[PDB]
């Protein structure tokens, strides 16, 4: 029932910026945090940050502070992740994830199909 | 209506053993984690053990790891604390506590374990 | 940082065997240990939450347990569909994962 | 282990006075991922077991009057009773529940002239 649909693949040159979208349906968008997790080809999961769509507040992993921007457009139940100054090791699939329940949003039960970003 | 009632405390000799019991009521016992906290005669509080809703996870301080064992029975709605090789430092009032996340929002009256010659 | 060390990095077993996957935390912190199953080409799927609770639709042959900083995922009676990579998680921290291949 | 230092050890005040007690942890209790301080305050009245007063450093448990206020972040935390009533006579323990083993402070003995009803 809960569905997270993301934008299509992206190809970027080193130094550019990419912005991935994540449209939510099947629940109250403002009720749950939205996390972003990326995965380089053949590598493990890497947490990036979350956004509170009810308040707009954000939180980013220190790795990406100052280089990642997370926003939300509640009117269309869509979350966005913009990553700047792209370099080769930023090549990865970028997922948006919602928590199993509002009590503990780190149990990522719902995932988007992922968005591949290839840098350089 | 939310309630915890410990039992099993008793006077014991050094090196003895005990198994404390805690009867839980007033809430869905099988959905919350539980811990044991003891209060020494000097009134110091010391967390002793934790167990999750399923019993699949447990943890203790390293000093009590080898002598204490927490367990639960989600059919009888009971929490247990097995104690062995008791020492004089184990003398205390042992509280049965319910965990919401990782703070203790429900405490029982406790039961007394006294270890001495 | 909570460094989650998963061993083995890869594992190959035959159907009907048992897989024992380890995940050890460098620090003991209050959190809910989660396990994820990521099949090839798919996004991760929540497998275990709170160390030993099976997520929705996960059969009983998947068993998780934990003791302090040591966690274990046991997959009994392996099946071809169990071909996947398995990650553990505490808050933002993920292990490097165990690539479990099945013939 | 994380050490929790409370101050003062004890004090005696009269009804209506302001009481300020501090709790200092040897390590920060603030996790960056959720921006929550894993600090709790427990109130133990005479002859009673400890009871959850404040958790997440500043959130009052159900039924706790706004008279009580928890504040602070990281290592230095504070509990204030704007105007003590007789029923506030108790020992106030702080607890960090982020790093295992969970550790409590020594407590603050709060006495009030005229008893605690």
């Amino acid at each position: 029932q809960v569905q997270l649909v993301q934008s299509g693949a992206e190809v970027k040159k080193p130094g550019a910026s990419v912005k991935v979208s994540c449209k939510a349906s099947g629940y109250t968008f403002t009720g749950y945090y939205m996390h972003w997790v990326r995965q380089a080809p053949g590598q493990g999961l890497e947490w990036m940050g979350w956004i509170n769509p009810n308040s707009g507040g954000t939180n980013y992993a220190q790795k990406f502070q100052g280089r990642v921007t997370m926003t939300r457009d509640t009117s269309i139940s869509t979350a966005y992740m913009e990553l700047s100054r792209l370099r080769s090791d930023d090549t990865a699939v970028y997922y948006c994830a919602r928590g199993k329940n509002s009590d503990y949003n780190w149990d990522f039960q719902h995932w988007g199909q992922g968005t591949l970003v290839t840098v350089g | 209506e939310v309630k915890l009632v410990e039992s099993g405390g008793d006077f014991v000799k050094p090196g003895g053993s005990l198994k404390l019991s805690c009867a839980a009521s007033g809430f869905t016992f099988s959905n919350s984690a539980m811990s044991w906290v003891r209060q020494t005669p000097e009134k110091r509080l010391e967390w002793v053990a934790t167990i999750n809703n399923n019993g699949g996870y447990t943890h203790y301080p390293d000093t009590l790891k080898d002598r204490f064992t927490i367990s639960r029975d989600n059919v009888k709605n009971t929490l247990y604390l097995q104690m062995s090789s008791l020492r004089s430092e184990d003398t205390a009032l042992y509280y049965c506590t319910r965990q919401t996340y990782w703070y203790l929002d429900v405490w029982g009256a406790g039961t007394t374990v006294t270890v001495s010659s | 940082e909570i460094v989650l060390t998963q061993s083995p990095a890869t594992l190959s077993l035959s159907p009907g065997e048992r897989a024992t996957l380890s995940c050890r935390a460098s620090q003991s912190v209050s959190s809910y240990l989660a396990w994820y199953q990521q099949k090839p080409g798919q996004a991760p799927r929540l497998l275990i939450y709170d160390a030993s609770n099976r997520a929705t639709g996960i059969p009983a042959r998947f068993s998780g347990s934990g003791s302090g900083t040591d966690f274990t995922l046991t997959i009994s009676s392996l099946e071809p569909e169990d071909f996947a990579v398995y990650y553990c998680q505490q808050y933002e921290f993920f292990g490097q994962g165990t690539k479990l291949e099945i013939g | 282990d994380v050490v929790m230092s409370q101050s003062p050890s004890s004090l005696t005040v009269s009804l209506g006075e302001k009481v300020t007690m501090t709790c200092k942890s040897s390590q920060s209790l603030l996790y960056s991922g959720n921006q929550k301080n894993y600090l709790a305050w427990y109130q133990q009245k005479p002859g009673q077991s400890p009871k959850l007063l404040i958790y997440w450093a500043s959130t009052r448990e159900s039924g706790v009057p706004d008279r009580f206020t928890g504040s602070g972040s990281g290592t230095d935390f504070t509990l204030i009773i704007s105007s003590v009533k007789a029923e506030d006579l108790a020992v106030y323990y702080c607890q960090q529940f982020y790093f295992y083993p969970w550790t409590f402070g020594g407590g603050t003995k709060l006495e009030i002239k005229g008893g605690g009803g």
